[PDB]
This record gives C-alpha cells, structure tokens and sequence, in this order.
C-alpha cells in the first residue's frame, strides 16, 4: 500500500516523500506495524520450493512404462466433526473474554455461557454419544 | 533421430554399419546379417536421417550381398517413439502443431509382428540379400490418426493446428541450429525437427510390389485396436470415470443410461 | 596422551608424518567413509596391541580388556578398496574367533600346492566361468558321442 | 550415547547460528531490538507520525 | 573440455556416493531367509548403520532382496511389486530358494530361482546365508554401484 | 494497490467458479481458497481477530465436514448428466442482470464510497459482547445447543 | 447357485505373505476370509521321493522359528515304528535344546507382536539373546537355524566341551533380560488397552477350534503334553504350568512369559543333571557308526555304505506322534509300506488350526486389532502352508 | 502391574458389561476399590501424572547411557565354530593327489540333487572323477555330503563370503572346487584336528 | 531483505530436521543397545543428506486413475504451511500470534485428507480420516490450553495480547497439569506414539515423501517452540533439543493406542480438564 492523501501523510507536502513511500523498505517499526505481510512472501517462496522439488525427480530419474506400476498397492466421523465445529465456535466466542480485563458480572455471564455449553456436552456424554464403538 | 555434437547422422547410419558389414564378411562364419532402416528412407529425400539411412542400406548391400534389409514404418508399443511423443504433444502442451493439411499416408505396425518377422526371416532362406518392408493392414493419414487418438484419450478439445511447413521450420529453426555443440538434452521430442516436417510432406507406406508380411506368411494384427491399444488406453486406464465425456454413452451400461435418460 | 595417540595413528595409518597423513587422499576418503574413518581414528587408537602382519600388509590387533565378540580387529592396507577376501586363512580362524591360533604363535603346515589369498574378481569379466560359458577360452560341446564327418 | 552426541551438539549449534544470524539481520533491518513488541493503534500512530516526521526532516534537509 | 570432463567424473562420483549409501529395500517376509534378514538389521549387525531403511512401499524402495522361496502363485505378485519399483532399481538374490530352487527345485509349484521372473544384480548364497554374508553381499552391491558412470555416458552420447 | 485490488476481484471470480465446476472436490477447494482470500482482504480492513476466527471456523471445521460428507456420499456422477444435461439459461441470465450490471445495488442511489482501514479492538469487542449484547450471547449459546441437540437427535442409525 | 449383485463394500488386505479379505459394515469387522497357499511348497509329496534321512532337512524349514521341535516329532515317529530306545544323555540334550528353541520362539513371537503393536525396543533387545542362542546352535551343529541335529536314535554329534559353561552364563542373566523386557509393556496402560479383552476365546470353542500351546493354557485349561504324554526326559523334569482364565491377548502374553520362565527352570535342571554316556543308539544297522569305527572295521564300513545310500527299511505300519511345540502341538502322521522311503507323511501344524479362528474371533473387532489377532496367534506360514 | 481396571479393557462388550455389571469386582485379578482418601489419592496418582510410562522411560534412558554390542564389519567379525558348514570344497592328500575317489556316496546321499558326477579310470589305473560339479544355487549346505564321505574329500569350508554378481559364477565345477580346497586347506585341516575328537 | 530473512530462517529448519531424524534414529539405537547410523559419513554425520539426495534422484510415479494435481500439491501444501508457521514463529508481530499459529496448524489436516482422497487406496481412505479426526479432536484442547495461557499474557502498555516477545521470561509453575496435557496434545498432533496408529502417504514417493517428512518434523519443531515459549519461559535452542530428546524418549518406550481409545481419551479426559482449568484460571485472574 501507498498513501494517496496528504492527510494520510500527516499533511507533509513534497514529492520526495511520495517516492520514498513508493520504494520504501518494509519495517514493522516503519509504516506497517502488524502488517502480516511476510506471510504472503513466505507463501510465494514455499510454493516455489515445493514446485521445484516436485519437478526435479522428473528430470534426474530414469523412466519406464508399466501397466501395473500405475496401480495402488462412518458416523463417528460425523459426530466428531460436527462437535468440533460447535466447540470451536464456542472457543472463538470465549477468546475475546480472555483478552480483556473483564468485570464480575462479565465473569458471571461467561460462566453462564460455559454452563449452557457443558450442559449440552454432558447430555451428549450421558446418552452414549461419546462412546465411539461406531 | 536427432543429431548430436558427439555423433552425427552419417556416423551412426553410414560408417558404422559399413565397417560392421566389412568385419562380418571378414569373419566368414556369419550366415545372416540383419539390418534395419525406415520405410521413409530414400536417397532423394530432403530429410538428412532418411538419406543417411538409404545410403547406409546401399553400403551394407554392396559390402554384404546376402544381408537382409528390413524397412518397417511406424512401430507401436508401450515405450515406442511414435505414440508416446504424440501423447506428450497432445497433453502437457498448450497447442499441437500439424504440418500443412497433414493428409500424408502412413502404415503403422506393431512390434511383436516385427519380432515374429525376424524369426520368419531367419527361417526363410530366400529373404537373404533382399529388402522387406513392414506395414499394417490399413492406410491412414496423420489427421485420421490424431482424431482416433483424441477419441482414445476422449479429449473434448482439439488442440491441434494445421500450419504451413515454413512456419513449423521457423518454430524449430532456433533449436536445430544449436543442436550441435551440445551433449544432448532430455525430454526432447524427435518431432521438433525440419526432417520431421519433410517426412510429413510425403506419404510413408509400403511400396507397391514390395516384400512384406504376406511374404512371411504373417498376418499383421490390428494396430488401431486390440491388445496393442490397451497400453495407450492405460493413459485413460481404459476408462472408468475419467473425463467429462458424454459421447462415450455408447459403451455405458444399460441402467445408467436410463438413469441419465438418453 | 596426545603424543601416544599420534604415534599410534602414524603406526596404524602407515604414513610417516601427521602432515603426510592429513594431506593424503586416504584421509580425504576417510572424510566420506565413516566405517573406514572409525577404524583409523577410534578402534585402532584405543588401548590394545598389535598382533602381526600378513603378506598383504594388513595389521592385526587384539584387546583383552574389551568385551567378548569385540576383542580382535584388523586394518586393511588397501585403504580405497578394502575387502575381507584378502585376509589369509591362517588369520581367518583367529579373526573369526574359531581358534586361538595365529602365525605369530602357531606354526602351521604349508602344502606345496597352497594358493595364496587375494581380492575377489566377482563382477569382472576375468572371473571364473563354467566350461560351457561364452567367456570360456574354447567352447565345449558336451555331446557324449562323436559325429561322423565325410 | 556417544554416537548420537555429535548430532545432539550439531542441532543446538545449528539453531544457535540460525537464531544469531536472524537476530543480526533483523536488527540491521529494523534498527531497534524491540520490533517484536505488541503495538496498538496508539503506538502505530506514534511510529507512523515519527516516520513521516523523519521524511519531512529529510525534505527540509535538502532546502538549505 | 578436459575440465568439463573432470567435472562430469566428479559428479558421477558424488552420484554413486549418494545412491550407494542410501539404499532402501522393501520387505518380502517370504520364508527362512527373512529371519536372517531381520537379524541383519538388529543391534549386532545394524543394517541401519549402512544407510539401509526398510520402506512399506515400493515407491520409496531402492532395491529388492528376495528372502525366501517363491511360488508360482506368488510370482505374479512379486512381479507386481517389482514393477512398482521406481528407477534406478536393483535386485538382490539371497538364499538358494531364491537362487535356483534349491531344496524345492523339483517341486511343481516352485519358481526355480527368482531370476526366471525378474532380473537380479546380487546373488547371495546360503540356506540360509549368514547375516554377515548378507552384509558382504550388500557391500558388493555398493561396489557395483560405485563403478557406475551415468553422466560420463550421457556427456559422450 | 494493484495486488490488493486483484485479490479483492478474485473473491467474486472464485464465487462464480464455485458453482461453475462440476467436480464437488473442485467446488470445495474453490470455496476454501475464497474463504482464505476473503479473510486476507478483510485483514486489510484491520480485523486481525475476526479474520482468524473466520479462517479457523470455516477451514478447520466446516470444509472438513463438507469433504467428508462428499467423500462418504459421492461416487463420481459428473458424466451422470452433470456434463450431458448442462445448465439453465434463465439462471445465468438472471445472475448477469443481478451481479454484472447490478440494476439493484446495495448502495442504490449512491455510486461511490470511500473504503478506509479500521482499528479492531478486542477489548472493545469484549466490552460490547459481554456488556451490550450479552443477551444475544446467551441466545447464541441457545442456538449452539439447538444445533447440537438437533444433530444428535437426527442421527442415522 | 450364487450371483454377485450387491458389490458395495470391497477390501484387499495385503499381498505382502498373508492375503486377507475382510467385510465391514463400517469401522467394525463382520467377516474375515484369509486366503493361503502362497507358501505351499508341496513338501509332503516331495517327501515320498526322499529317504528318511534325506527328508530330515525338510522338517527344518517347516517352522524356521522352532526347528529341533519339528525334528523331534518326526524322529520319534520313525523310532516308535523302528522300536528303538534313546540313550539318556541324548534325551537330556534333546530336552535342553528343545527348551532353548522354545525360548527362541517365544522371544521372536513376543517381539514381533510388540513391533506390530508399536513397541520396537524389546524387538532389538531380545534379538541379542537370540543371537547368543544362535551362536549356541552353531557351536553344536555348524548351522544357525537349520541344524539337522536330531537323528533317529540320538543326535549327530556330542556337545563340544565348554558349551554348558556358556549356557549357564547366559542363564545367569537371561532372567534380568526378561525382567527389563517386561517393564516396557507389563505396567503400561497402553499395552493393556491394546491387548486386554481383544480376541476372547472359550475353552469349549478352543477344544472345538483345536487350539494347542499357550492359547489353550490361557482358557483355564490344565494341559501340557510334557506332563500328560511325556516324551524322553520330560517326565523327570519338575516345572510349573502357567494358567490364565480370560482368553485375552494380554493373558496369552503373560502365559508365554511364564512359559519362558519355566523353560529357564528346565534349562537349569538339565544343566545340573547332564549324564555321561552314549549319545547315539547302539544299533549300527539304523544309526551310523563313528568315522574312526568306519575306517578300521569292515562291518561298520558296510553299514555306512548301505545306510548313506539306501537307508534303513522301516517295517510296514502306521503311527502318528506329536510334540508340545512352542506354537502348539506339532504332529506328523507316518505311513510305512516296508521300504526305505516313507509311503505317506502327513504333517499337522498347530498354527494352521489357530489361523482358522480368524473369522469368528475378528467379528466385532476393529482393523487395529486384526494385526493384534495375527500377532497373538503366533503363526508361521511355513508350517501352515507345507 | 498386571491388575485390571474398569474402562481399561479395549472392547465394548466388556466395557459395557463392567459399567453395567459389577462382575469385575468378583474377579480377584481386578485391583480392589480404594477405601480411604489415601487410596483415592494413590489411584489418582496411578491414572493421572502417568507414573507407569515413567518407569519404562527411565529404564530406556539408562539404556542410553549404557554400553552397546555393535560390531564394525568388515573390520570386525563374529564368533563361529569348526563345525560351521560353508562353501563346499575338494580336498587333496599332502603329496598332492585328490582325496575324492568317485565312490559317489556324496551324490547318492545328497537330497538336493545338486551334485553331478562323471568318472572313469585314469591313465595310471587310478579311479578318479572326470566331472565333479555341485550347484551352490541348489546346494542346501546341509553337510550330509561331509558326513557321508569316508576319505574326507568333500568339505564345507569356513568361507561364507562368496556372493557373486551373476548366478552362473556359482555353478561350481571340479576345477574351482579344487582351487577352493587348495586355498583353504590349512584352516580345514586345523578344524579337522579338533573335529576328529567328535566326528 | 524480507525474502533473505525468510531464507535465513529456512536453512536451519531443513538442516536441523535432517539432523532431528538422524538423531532420533541414533538415540533410538542408543536406547536399543545398538549404535545406529555410523558408517554413512563421520560417525554417520551424513545420512539424511544422502537420503534426501537419493529420494531426489528416485523416480516419481503418478497413478493414471486419479487427479495428480492434488497428489502433487498436498505435500506441497503441507510444506507451505510448515514454512508459513516458521515465518509466523520468527518473522511476525501479530497481536494474536499464538492464535495465528494455532489456525495455521489447523490447516495441515488437509494434506493428509487430500492425499487420502487422491490415491485409490482403501486403507489410505480409512487412515487419512482416522488421523484427521484425531488431530481435529485434539485441536480443541490445544486451543483451550492457549485460552488458559492468554489469561495472563499482558504487555507493559496493559493490553492483553499473544505477542511472543511479551511472554514472561519465567516458567509457569502454576499450570503444570495444563502444560502436561498440552504436551500430550502436541504428541498427538504429530502422529507420534502413543498416537502413531495412522501410512497415509503409502502411495507417495520421492521428494513428495521427503516433503511429507519435512512437514511432519517441522510441525513437531513448531509445536516444540510454541511449548517452550508458553511454559518453559522463553525460546531457545536448548529447550527445542531437550523437548525433542524427551519426545524420542517417549517414542522409544511406549506402544500406540487404539483409534476409538484415544478418541475416548481426548473427548472425555483432556478437553473437559482444559475447560475446567480455563475456568479456574479466569476466575483467579479476576
Ligand atoms: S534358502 Fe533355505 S533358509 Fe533361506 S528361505 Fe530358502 S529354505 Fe529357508
Ligand atoms: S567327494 Fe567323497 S563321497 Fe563324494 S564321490 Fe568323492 S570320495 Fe565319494
Ligand atoms: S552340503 Fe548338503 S546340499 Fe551341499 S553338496 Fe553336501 S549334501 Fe549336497
């Protein structure tokens, strides 16, 4: 990203600053704190590396054609995956509460959330839904 | 099939067979000298490999009177140099060039027929000192072969293009003027050469009155279909669920077609 | 003891100087063969003594303080193509823990027809082949009769 | 285990060299040994104001 | 030109070094000789010391060691797995049952030697061969791999 | 801002591609990519936490169940008229009218808006969730319980 | 009479030498159909073209994990029809080496079962003692596995001097090796949860399913051939019988361990009671004479000539004898016509019977337990497929 | 320990049985119920905090600092005995004459049928072989040939490292067997000087 | 600059993963009274290098009856995820950096699933699902453990975040059961004992197999760094090596569990314990 208004550049006028931002160096301490930017470049580099390692044995290995070489030598999953869905949503709900200096009524409401959660979870427990015989 | 900085067409196709025939005649105990060439070999061809092949055949004949010359056409097989490169050109590539109209006529043949032919040639004495041409029971053009291949691969997108020969040469010109001073590279089709273009401008079938499989009492099996077509079908594994094709509804089981109501 | 360690290293490697050793191609191959390097640097350099030397130049060492099955070990002179086939039989029994007899303490009886030990020739064209093989000097037709010639 | 000990030391040394090199490189890049610190919009505003002020100083540096 | 040839020779040396020292075989627990094979990888002999790892798939398998007798009913499956081996590949024949049939050589259902189905690079004799003998045979396989010169051939092609 | 705008445009491209293809696996892969890129572009709006929430939930939980259901329920039926029966023209024509030219856009009379980065406060978010919309939080708890109980009661046995 | 119709579920468990086809309605096994014969070498027909001494090495490679036990049954079957008494010292040696062989079979079986379960250390650890006992075998017969030591009327050679010293030295620490072996699995919750209550078998089914060896003992069944139908010097030996009552994989594991303990006890008792005397039966017309005797006597030379070419002629008849094999009860049925070759030699293998229990036992189980079933079954296809 | 517990059973029939029937209590092999706070804490320490993995872990860790039995082949070998049966070989007499007299006892006794013998009287009147071949790819190394021979002609030598790159190299003839005997005679004679007290 | 930093992080990761598998082999040998890899180079200090080069020169085989694109990309995707996780470990400043890495680790489940659907192997079809379900189940408990950790992570400004540099430089003595359960969950995440029942890459080959193992051991190292930062009070090479030593120690001493058994264990013993501990920490931290 490059700034497009002097207000975004804190009302600092001139052409030097525009070009400076255009070809700036990435710096967490510069203009891009908490940028997440290296993730994308890491993705590009890893894509390149993995593609190269895929390609290379197709170059430095002899090949022979065989017919037989080209051949290979439940609801419990439903239960687990759907429970994971719901419980991960609940964990996402819980996460902001752990990131704040919550108060006592906030604590009690959080406990109410957890109480409903564990009520459903324990009902599933007591009915044999957590026994993975099937 | 391609020239190299360490080996030229003449070196492989003329001098070595000539010296081999000379040493064979020097041995005195050799009874049969079997040499191989192409059906498209002719001394008046623009293709350098075909011309070298014909010259080497003539040299072998002069050196060894009783050597038997075999000139088969396109030979098909699991690891052949005919269908495999055609697959590498139809697939794994953006577009497939085709020389001119591509209506030139060729007579592809099967390798096991060639092996039984060698056995019969060793069995028959009269074939010594002669030339035998090998070809299939059918005559087809490059366009027809490409269409049947696309049917075999069931590809719904014709990626082949009919182009003038000079355009194809200019496409292959830069990599053919650098063919020398190079130790050779892998994954190079023999098709990207001007000699191939010259091959595609002439018919390559058995000459009228030539000695063929019938002279050996041999019936050439079908190359378009049969057991020789199973290996190329394993590119499409024979076809269970591959591709999007619907025209294949001919061979689909009964109840499935009433399920899809055609 | 560093001086004793280097003395043992010189007397085992067969060279004349540490500079002659570290600069030799045998050391370089020791940088890629871990078993050979282990021989040269660890097992031969420990507590123990030399026993004797065969006509192939290989050296034999024994260490009574070691545990059973690991008391005896040999250094091949051929540093690049070491092979067990070159060990003479009169050392084979003591090496294989079959007998406690070696040339340095046992005087065996040498037959006049005794053939010495050497490297195997397997994988080469000079190796043995049966008399009906194509590599044989004169091919044999094992027909048990004589064909009549006019 | 005397045979695995060389590998044990090598792993630690490899990670040590890599971390030291990354430390030096990122210190050269960011020019303060605290860039990994948590930052809110307030600290972000201060940092961006400071960067634009340095750029403004350079702009006014080439005027005398 | 001489320097390029020297580089080719050194590269061939390195290629042989890598391929010989990291041979991964596949396990065919056929018969008797497998027990010697199992003890060969054990603590006393330590096949793993020589860069040897047994893989569950032919796809990572570098060479095949035949440890046990081969039947006619088993020959198609053995050819199946060998034909699943990728290149470059090798075959090691251990045991007289694998060698030429041996003590079942006149049986009606025994393939007289695994040679009749697949090529073999190393023939290890013994009924059973010693695990030490298997070590020696695999070292000889390494020696055969050492003499290989592929890029030397390719540069002169 | 070429690449940011390209990523923004990629979202609707993937959205159309999701319905375009006939392989269910391809549709799910397209949806996963769309979810990831959507979260990444929303990250340009300054929502670090919400992007991770969306990523976690939809990729790890929902798309996994999608692929599982398809893999347990879908023999390839692509040729089963999925290519031989085609697609309804009225649907694509209506979709063009609705989304290419957008005769009824969200903004309506407005034709230009300014997009500005935000400042996500997990502290303010928590304050709102547990002080201003706590009742809705408990209602969401009840909805989660509804989902769990209904699922476990609709079990196919 | 039967169509295919519903294809639905289809499975293929291993061409690599057991071939298994199973049937699940999901995660739980309902049917399991093993297919065998990939190691069927047709030895029984091959036996007919060999002399009794010629065919002896065939019995080495029937159970290449336990060899001398395989030799012993065939030798006893020959001798009983031959009416030959075995000398005391030979019986002592046979029993002692049989106990060592049983120890080897138990060690390899338990280690392979562990590796299939997932424990790799006991495998490597116990193979060291296995190498020790292989050295013992080589010292006495020159072969690590296929000794061919047992002979009709005794053994090929007497024990070399200094062997019992190392045998006792090995026994002095084999108990410690076993103890350190147990602590890796015995007190583990994971090993039990993998093994407890998996493949439960009853006494009634086991006797219906023809079980033998340790599997029988784990069902509350008091049975040892060495105590009910003793052979050679096993009657003199005093040792205990481990007994379990669940028919569990953990139970079979413990039963095999206690069997190893009892084998060590018998080894000690044999070591401290070794007698001095003849090791071969004094009948030269069946037993080969000494080489020194052969080279200085016409009669022994003639008998060496005849036995080593034609062999002794068993009188016409029939008998079946079995031996308490480490994998169960190993028996051989011998049919005699009167000549120097056995007319018909049928071989009975306990693992073949145990392998028949897979379908009924694997019902209600999981794919993680099929390997458990095979490992606890302790089956060698060499005896299963002959 | 070998005791059992409810929930640690690896099945469903047994687990469903024990959680709905107290049958395991009647079994003495099941660890009995804790009766006080101390026993409850002991059970909790047994289940939680591992305390079962810990012992095997410690024993393996002690094995880490322990010695090894690994040998450095080919620079070290194993232990073997004179009775070892290895490569078949042909022996001579100290004057130099072949011990084998073609009595064909070895071929008769061999159950492997791997021995092919042809022989006739030599020009001096001696009874010597004309063809002596043993198929090592077919030989089972049983040593029964060494047992049958009454002149100590055929012996399985202490050579066991004789693997070849081709199968044809193992088709041993008379000449190669005699070469092997001349090579390994001293070791074989030394072993016989020991084995004579037993053979 | 950023690219160079990425590569400078990459190199020790690959070299050390090679060394990790080598040392795991060798320590397993040491605990098994053997020596392990010792011939292949000085004391066997060259084994993983030749193994990688060998699998590089080995022929890659592609089934003709499936979609080979997914077959290629699945190990590629796993390797990409490993590299991204490492970058987020060392080259990141995100406020929810731990949550970022957790969400990243959630993504690695697909590679096993992609491979499982890709090849036409029935037991791959089953084992991929089994491993997927195991890691998915344990992910909730891992997130709960991070939730518990986040209850005390505060910077100087007073904002609660997940920044690594602001984690206390002291061990958390007050969450030892939480630490133990997190370590066992980490053990489960890497298909290691006692959760090595699921392999999924059976029909794979060559550098694809190499990349699968690279991703596995890289994820193991990532989780090790996470654990060291969270409970051991800092990020250092010594702690990484110690955790790997302990993991090899556990692998070489224990057998594996059954499928439904570790399912029951995770769903009835681990997640509820983490929930109760999270509630207790939230209550006390108020
Ligand atoms: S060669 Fe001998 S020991 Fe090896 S498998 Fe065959 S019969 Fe068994
Ligand atoms: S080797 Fe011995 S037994 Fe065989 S034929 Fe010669 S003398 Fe007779
Ligand atoms: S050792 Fe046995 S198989 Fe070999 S030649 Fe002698 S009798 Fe025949």
């Amino acid at each position: 990203y490059n700034a497009w208004s002097p207000a975004q550049r804190y009302f600092v006028e001139g052409d030097h600053v525009v070009t400076a931002e255009a070809s700036r160096t990435f710096q967490f301490t510069g203009l891009d704190s908490g940028s997440f930017y290296p993730y994308v470049i890491a993705t590009v580099i890893a894509t390149a590396i993995s593609t190269v390692f895929i390609v290379a044995p197709l170059v430095i290995a002899p090949s022979r054609v065989d017919l037989d070489k080209s051949s290979a030598y439940s609801v419990s999953f439903y239960l687990v995956s759907i429970m994971y869905l719901l419980f991960d949503i609940e964990i996402a709900y819980l996460f902001p509460y752990a990131m704040t200096h919550a108060s006592l009524p906030m604590y009690w409401t959080m406990n109410l959330f957890l109480a409903i959660l564990v009520a459903g979870f324990a009902y599933e427990w007591g009915m044999g839904a957590l026994e993975w015989r099937e | 099939r391609l020239q190299t900085k360490n080996w030229s067409f003449e070196d492989v196709h003329v001098d070595f067979p000539k010296r081999l025939a000379k040493l064979a005649a020097e041995t005195g105990q050799v009874q049969r000298l079997i040499h191989f060439s192409d059906m498209g070999a002719d001394e008046n061809h623009k293709s350098l490999r075909m011309r070298t092949k014909a010259v080497g055949d003539k040299e072998v004949l002069d050196a060894f009177p009783d050597a038997t010359i075999v000139r088969p056409g396109d030979i098909v097989g699991i690891e052949d140099h005919f269908y495999n490169y055609l697959i590498y050109q139809l697939t794994l590539t953006v577009f497939a060039p085709v020389v001119e109209s591509g209506s030139n006529k060729i007579q592809p043949t099967y390798v096991l027929d060639v092996a039984d032919a060698v056995a019969a040639l060793l069995r028959k004495p009269d074939t010594a000192g002669k030339t035998l041409y090998l070809g299939g029971p059918e005559v087809l053009t490059m366009r027809e072969v490409y269409d049947l291949l696309l049917k075999t691969l069931r590809i719904y997108r014709d990626d082949t293009v009919h182009l003038p020969a000079w355009a194809v040469k200019a496409m292959y010109k830069p990599f053919d003027s650098v063919r020398r001073m190079l130790p050779g590279l892998p994954m190079t089709s023999p098709l990207a050469t001007e000699d191939y273009v010259e091959e595609m401008l002439r018919d390559k079938v058995v000459p009228a009155g030539a000695l063929g499989y019938a002279d050996l009492g041999i019936v050439p099996q079908k190359v378009t279909d049969g057991l020789a077509i199973e290996p190329v079908r394993h590119a499409r594994v024979g076809g269970y669920r591959w591709g999007d094709m619907s025209a294949v509804a001919k061979d689909i089981p009964e109840s499935v077609r009433k399920y899809y109501n055609i | 003891s560093l001086s004793g360690y280097f003395s043992r290293l010189l007397e085992a490697s067969g060279k004349k100087s540490v500079g002659s050793f570290f600069a030799s191609w045998e050391f370089g191959k020791m940088l890629v063969d871990g078993n050979l390097a282990h021989n040269v640097l660890v097992r031969a350099t420990g507590a123990g003594r030399l026993v004797g030397t065969d006509y192939n130049g290989n050296r034999y060492y024994e260490n009574e303080e070691a545990a059973y099955g690991r008391r005896r070990w040999i250094v091949y002179k051929d540093k690049f193509d070491y092979n067990p086939t070159t060990i003479p039989p009169e050392w084979h029994g003591w090496l294989n823990y079959i007998n406690d007899y070696n040339p340095t303490n046992t005087q065996f009886k040498q037959p006049t027809y005794q053939i010495e030990a050497s490297m195997t020739k397997t994988g080469t064209q000079t190796c043995y082949n049966p008399k009906g093989s194509w590599f044989s000097a004169k091919p044999r037709n094992w027909r048990k009769y004589e064909s009549w010639t006019p | 285990g005397w045979n695995a000990l060389p590998s044990l030391v090598i792993i630690t040394g490899i990670w040590t060299a890599g971390l030291f090199a990354l430390d030096k490189v990122q210190m050269f890049r960011e020019n303060k040994p605290a860039w990994a610190n948590n930052k809110d919009g307030w600290q972000k505003a201060l940092y961006r104001r400071d960067w634009y002020l340095q750029r403004e100083e350079e702009t006014l540096a080439m005027a005398k | 030109a001489k320097g390029l040839e020297f580089v080719v020779s050194k590269v061939d040396n390195v290629v042989n070094w890598a391929r010989a020292g990291s041979i991964w075989p596949m396990t065919f627990g056929l018969a008797c000789c497998a027990v010697e094979m199992m003890h060969a990888g054990a603590s006393r002999y330590d096949l793993d010391r020589y860069g040897i790892i047994f893989r569950p798939s032919p796809r990572q398998s570098d060479a095949m060691i035949v440890a046990g007798t081969l039947t006619n009913k088993m020959a198609p499956a053995l050819r199946k797995v060998y034909d699943q081996m990728p290149e470059p590949k090798w075959v090691v024949s251990m045991g007289s049952c694998a060698n030429g049939g041996g003590y079942y050589h006149y049986s009606y259902a025994v393939v007289r030697g695994c040679d009749r189905v697949v090529p073999v690079d190393v023939y290890v004799p013994g009924c059973p061969p010693t695990a030490e003998g298997l070590l020696y045979g695999l070292l000889q396989l390494q020696k055969k791999i050492y003499r290989s010169k592929t890029t030397q051939i390719w540069y002169k092609k | 801002m070429f690449f940011e705008n390209s990523a923004i445009l990629l979202c609707a491209l993937l959205s159309i591609a999701v319905g375009y293809t006939k392989s269910p696996f391809m549709s799910l892969m397209y949806s996963v990519m769309l979810f990831i890129n959507s979260s990444f572009v929303l990250m340009m709006l300054g929502f670090e936490f919400l992007a991770l929430v969306n990523l976690l939930v939809y990729v790890g939980a929902l798309a996994v169940l999608f692929l599982f259901v398809i893999m347990l329920l879908e023999i390839p039926a692509t040729e089963l008229r999925a290519y031989s029966r085609g697609w309804s023209t009225l649907g694509i024509f209506v979709f063009i009218i609705n989304g290419v030219f957008q005769i009824t856009p969200s903004m309506g009379p407005r034709g230009i808006i300014t997009g500005l980065p935000g400042a996500e406060s997990i502290t303010n978010l928590g304050h709102a969730l547990y002080l201003y919309f706590a009742d809705l939080l408990i209602l969401n708890s009840l909805v989660l319980t509804v989902a769990l109980f209904g699922r476990f009661a609709i079990a196919p046995v | 009479l039967t169509p295919a119709k519903v294809n639905n579920f289809t499975l293929n468990f291993g061409p690599q030498v057991l071939r298994l086809v199973l049937e699940m309605q999901g995660e739980i096994i309902m049917r399991a159909d093993p297919h065998i014969g990939l190691l069927h070498r047709g030895t029984e027909k091959l036996l007919e073209y060999k002399t009794y001494l010629q065919g002896l090495p065939y019995f080495d490679r029937l159970d290449y994990v336990s060899m001398m036990c395989m030799e012993h049954s065939y030798v006893l079957a020959i001798e009983q029809l031959l009416n030959v008494s075995v000398p005391l010292r030979g019986q002592y040696i046979r029993v002692l080496f049989s106990e060592i062989t049983r120890v080897l079979n138990h060690l390899l079986a338990i280690t392979c079962h562990s590796m299939d379960v997932g424990a790799l250390t006991p495998f490597l650890w116990a193979f060291e003692e296995r190498e020790k006992l292989f050295e013992f075998y080589e010292r006495v017969s020159g072969a690590r596995m296929h000794a061919a030591y047992f002979r009709v009327g005794g053994v090929s050679q007497d024990l070399p001097i200094g062997l019992l010293r190392d045998v006792y030295d090995w026994a002095r620490q084999f108990a410690s090796r076993l103890d350190e072996m147990e602590e890796l699995l015995t007190g583990n919750r994971i090993w039990k949860e993998r093994t407890v209550d998996v493949g439960t078998i009853t006494a009634q089914m086991a006797w219906d399913w023809g079980c033998s060896g340790p599997i029988l003992r784990a069902s509350g069944i008091d049975w040892d051939l060495r105590k009910t139908q003793p052979y050679d010097a096993y009657g003199k030996m005093q040792f205990n019988v481990p007994i379990a009552g669940h028919g569990d994989c953990y139970d079979r594991y413990l039963v095999r361990l206690q069997e190893m303990r009892e084998s060590l006890r018998i080894i000690y008792q044999c070591l401290n009671e070794m007698p001095d005397g003849l090791y071969k039966s004094p009948d030269g017309k069946v037993c080969p004479p000494s080489r020194s005797t052969m080279k200085q006597s016409m009669e022994a030379l003639i008998h060496h000539f005849k036995l080593y070419t034609e062999g002794f002629h068993v009188p016409a008849g029939e008998t079946y004898r079995a031996v308490e094999a480490p994998k169960g009860e190993f028996g051989v049925y011998l049919v005699s016509r009167g000549g120097n070759r056995p007319y018909r030699c049928k071989i009975r293998s306990p693992g073949y019977a145990h392998l028949q229990m897979t379908d009924v036992i694997s019902r209600g189980a999981m794919l993680a337990d099929v390997v458990t079933i095979i490992g606890t079954l302790d089956v060698v296809f060499g005896e299963i497929d002959r | 320990g070998t005791e059992r517990r409810p929930g640690e059973s690896g099945a469903w029939k047994q687990i469903e049985r024990q959680r709905y029937a107290s049958d395991w209590e009647n079994d003495p092999t099941f660890k009995r119920t804790p009766k006080n706070l101390a026993e409850v804490l002991d059970d909790s320490a047994s289940m939680l905090l591992l305390t079962d993995v810990w012992r095997g872990m410690a024993y393996t860790l002690g094995a880490f600092f322990d010695k090894k039995v690994t040998i450095m082949y080919p620079f070290e070998k194993g232990q073997l005995s004179p009775r070892f049966r290895g490569e078949h070989a042909l022996r001579r007499y100290p004057t130099g004459e072949e011990r084998c007299i073609a009595c064909k006892l070895c071929e008769a006794i061999c159950p492997a049928q791997a021995i092919t013998i042809e022989a006739e009287e030599r020009e001096d009147g001696s009874r010597r072989t004309t063809r002596y071949d043993i198929d090592m790819t077919k030989c089972i190394y049983c040593g029964f040939c060494q047992e049958a021979c009454p002149v100590d002609a055929i012996v399985e030598g202490p050579n066991f490292e004789f693997s070849t790159e081709t199968r044809e190299e193992l088709l041993y003839d008379k000449q190669k067997l005699l070469e092997n005997g001349d090579k390994w005679e001293t070791e074989i004679a030394t072993n016989l000087r020991t084995e004579s007290l037993y053979r | 600059m950023i690219v160079a930093s990425i590569l400078i992080l990459i190199v020790p990761v690959l070299l050390s993963v090679a060394m990790f598998t080598l040392a795991e082999r060798t320590v397993m040998a040491s605990m098994q009274r053997r020596f392990g890899p010792q011939v292949s180079g000085i004391s066997g200090l060259l084994q993983p290098f030749w193994d990688g080069l060998k699998l590089g020169v080995k022929e890659p085989v592609l089934p003709d009856s499936s979609s080979a694109g997914a077959f290629a990309a699945s190990p590629m995707i796993s390797f990409v995820l490993s590299q991204v996780a490492w970058v987020g470990i060392c080259i990141s400043d995100a406020s929810f950096q731990g949550l970022v890495i957790m969400a990243i680790s959630s993504l690695a489940v697909y590679g096993v699933m992609l491979a499982g659907w890709a090849s036409n192997s029935k037991y791959a079809f089953l084992g991929c699902l089994r491993s997927v379900a195991l890691m998915v189940s344990y992910e909730l408990s891992l997130g709960a453990a991070l939730l518990s950790i986040g209850l005390f992570v505060t910077d100087g400004t007073g904002m609660k975040c997940l920044n690594f540099a602001e984690m206390p430089t002291t061990p958390q003595y007050a969450m030892l059961p939480l630490c133990l359960i997190f370590l066992v969950c980490i053990l489960a995440e890497t298909k290691r004992d006692p959760f090595d029942l699921p392999g999924y890459n059976v029909e794979y080959s060559s550098l694809g197999f190499a990349l699968f193992f690279i991703a596995e051991y890289a994820n193991m190292a990532v989780m090790s760094a996470i654990a060291s930062i969270y409970f051991l009070g800092g990020f250092s090479a010594l702690k990484i090596t110690a955790l790997f030593f302990a993991f090899v120690w556990t692998r070489g001493t224990l057998p594996r569990y059954r499928y439904d058994q570790f399912m029951r264990l995770g769903w009835k013993a681990f997640l509820p314990l983490t929930l109760a501990f999270f509630a207790l920490h939230a209550s006390v931290a108020i």
